[PDB]
């Protein structure tokens, strides 16, 4: 899934 | 005290709906609310969570999950409203492919049916391979057999919904207010404030609360601007944990004091890597002026040898060693998007074969050496050398040098703003400032959002190049390349590309060839080596092909903490086993010790592997 913090 | 995490959060979560969405600052807050059939252990083990007990038929094709009867739905405010029943996960599969979820590819052609289902083949959903056997025992039957099947349970489109809920709240079920969901989970969400605050309070009735030693979760929205008073409030004691950056303009003080107390997390299961846009549409962040400067760097973009020559060009120790030391900038360096070591394929590891395909694809992949923690690209040689063929190829095509690409970036992050400064002055030196120019494009938050991250369509995205990652949401080599796919990859969109609308690009682009590879990986159930195998020819095309160019792993920094280390929640794929499971940690008075950290990785090391070998074995226990 997508990442975090991006 | 031990009873409060005090921390913060840089995220901008948009949805509480943990059927539609599967973006990471979402789930983040949704796994300490929601549980599943199935949770990670602190070794990496999948374990009980709603169901109790499971098992699998002999064929593969059957799954049944028994719910314990003590699993509860509560409001925000802690009341019970419904006890958890099987039918909860029926309910979810179809709301979540009625609106189709953003998480979609996890379970379409995977569940029995459910692809006839979703295409109008048959509109009947009873045919559908979800069913409740009674009240507490949950039955999925699949199209193929899937080993990693039990860990996409792990991931929130497979959560269950309370159906009178759900069709109460109607539009206004997973929204951003706590009172749009119900609960299952550790935690009860007490307040959420957008760029504001998160504070999660311990549910006193769930089944597990005897597990829960955190009883409060504080967290503070942190920009990203002041790396520093971070470590003011650690010292403060306000904080349970800081990171320390040694770029900072007090690192040398921060390190004198905590010398003994600076620990290194491991790398985890966020691949990064850097990306092109070969179709880019929207140009409202741009240092070009002029039409012959656009039309220059879209067709430099499409060239083989021009995305070859960025990617030999690009150091990735450099960018690294912005954020993290310039010496510990090479403990987070990845050079593949599946992990090297992943899965094994016989006598070699993941990354091994994939060399070997690299290997056979052209001379510039001779001696590539795909493992972690160092620079696989790096080689200014080599891309100086691509750049001069693609120079000769892009002229005749009417191509003005130097390439401007474009770059956005959060302005507020100071780590993203050096760090794709230092990509800027790596690329402009190595290939020269008379052939490429890296413009960086430092935007705010919600505008890096609106047209980056965030952005509604693949035509919105307003860039050249991009800095994005991946999360591994099931144990498969598929779960890292899927989502590039030009069929219905979910991440298609960060090179522009839409599968219905830019076919013949795909094509051009060779995509479709990598669409092609991964249906034949995924036609292999019975040799699962031949099937990792396949994969990797896969991985293979998009290192080689450089539409993808890969970077490092999260983790592998530096930080001091009040966590007792090793005791969280820990997995490779999905959402209950990161840092954000507060469910298993636990914290302790005294700062942790590099002494204690060290020691206790090397113990966990081995419980992990004695842990999961017997796991395992166990599992067989499950095949009746
Ligand atoms: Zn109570
Ligand atoms: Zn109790
Ligand atoms: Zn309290
Ligand atoms: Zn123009
Ligand atoms: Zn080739
Ligand atoms: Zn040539
Ligand atoms: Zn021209
Ligand atoms: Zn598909
Ligand atoms: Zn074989
Ligand atoms: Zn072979
Ligand atoms: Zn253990
Ligand atoms: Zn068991």
């Amino acid at each position: 899934f997508p990442p975090q913090s991006v | 005290d031990t009873k409060t995490y005090s921390s913060t959060f840089s995220g901008n979560p948009t949805t509480f709906n943990y059927l539609l969405d599967y973006y990471a600052d979402n789930t983040a807050i949704i796994t300490n609310l929601v549980d599943g059939l199935l949770e990670n252990d602190n070794h990496g083990n999948l374990v009980p969570s709603l169901a109790e007990d499971w098992s699998v038929s002999s064929d593969g094709l059957t799954y049944t999950y028994k719910l314990r009867k003590d699993a509860k739905w509560f409001t925000a405010d802690g009341e019970e409203y419904s006890p958890v029943k099987a039918q909860d996960f029926v309910t979810g599969i179809k709301y979540a492919v009625d609106n189709k979820s953003q998480a979609i590819d996890l379970i379409q052609n995977s569940i029995k049916g459910l692809n006839d289902y979703i295409t109008g083949a048959d509109s009947d959903f009873s045919k559908v391979g979800v069913k409740a056997i009674d009240d507490q025992t949950v039955e999925y039957t699949l199209a193929r057999p899937e080993p990693y099947w039990n860990s996409k349970t792990t991931n929130s489109i497979l959560f269950p919904v309370n159906e009178e809920f759900l069709n109460s709240k109607g539009k206004d079920f997973g929204t951003l207010s706590p009172d749009s969901i119900l609960y299952s989970g550790p935690y009860l969400l007490k307040d959420f404030t957008s760029k504001s605050s998160i504070e999660y309070v311990k549910n006193p009735h769930y089944y597990d609360h005897d597990k829960v030693s955190i009883e409060h979760v504080k967290l503070a929205y942190f920009d990203g601007s002041d790396q520093e008073l971070t470590i003011r409030n650690f010292e403060s004691g306000a904080y349970s944990i800081a990171g320390v950056y040694p770029n900072s303009s007090n690192f040398a003080k921060t390190k004198e004091k905590y010398k003994d107390n600076i620990v290194y997390s491991l790398q985890d299961k966020t691949s990064w890597y850097f990306n092109f846009n070969v179709n880019r549409k929207a140009y409202n962040h741009t240092s070009k002026t002029t039409d012959e400067q656009k039309k220059s760097t879209e067709t430099a973009v499409l060239n083989k040898n021009f995305r070859q020559a960025v990617n030999f060009a690009l150091d990735r120790t450099a960018y690294s060693a912005q954020s993290n030391g310039e010496e510990a900038a090479s403990k987070t360096l990845l050079n593949t998007l599946v992990p090297p070591t992943f899965v094994q394929v016989g006598d070699k590891t993941f990354g091994e074969v994939v060399a070997s395909k690299l290997v056979n694809y052209g001379t510039e992949w001779s001696g590539i050496n795909l493992a972690d923690a160092q620079d696989a690209y790096f080689n200014k040689e080599k891309a100086q050398a691509k750049f001069a063929e693609a120079k000769k190829e892009l002229t005749s095509q009417g191509v003005t040098f130097p390439i401007h690409l474009d770059v956005a970036v959060d302005q507020t992050s100071k780590n993203a703003v050096t760090g794709m400064n230092s990509v800027k002055q790596t690329l402009e030196s190595v290939l020269g400032s008379d052939n490429i120019v890296i413009d960086v494009q430092q935007l705010s938050t919600d505008d890096f959002n609106n047209v980056a991250f965030l952005a509604p369509t693949a035509a919105d995205r307003d860039y050249d190049f991009n800095f994005d990652g991946w999360v591994g949401d099931y144990q498969d080599p598929s779960t890292y390349l899927n989502p590039f796919n030009a069929e219905d990859g979910f991440y298609l969109k960060i090179f522009g590309l839409d599968a219905k609308e830019d076919k013949e690009k795909i094509t051009s682009l060779g995509l479709d060839t990598y669409t092609k590879m991964l249906k034949d990986a995924d036609r292999e159930n019975k040799d699962v080596a031949k099937r990792y195998e396949k994969y990797a020819e896969a991985q293979a095309w998009m290192i080689d092909n450089s539409l993808i160019m890969s970077a490092m792993s999260s983790g592998g920094t530096a930080s001091v903490t009040k966590v007792t280390p090793f005791t969280r929640g820990y997995s490779l794929v999905g959402i209950k086993g990161d840092g954000n499971n507060y469910k298993y940690m636990k914290l302790q008075k005294d700062t942790v010790t590099t002494k204690q950290f060290e020691e206790a990785k090397s113990k966990w090391e081995q419980e992990s592997k004695k842990a999961i070998e017997k796991a395992q074995k166990e599992a067989e226990k499950h095949v009746k």
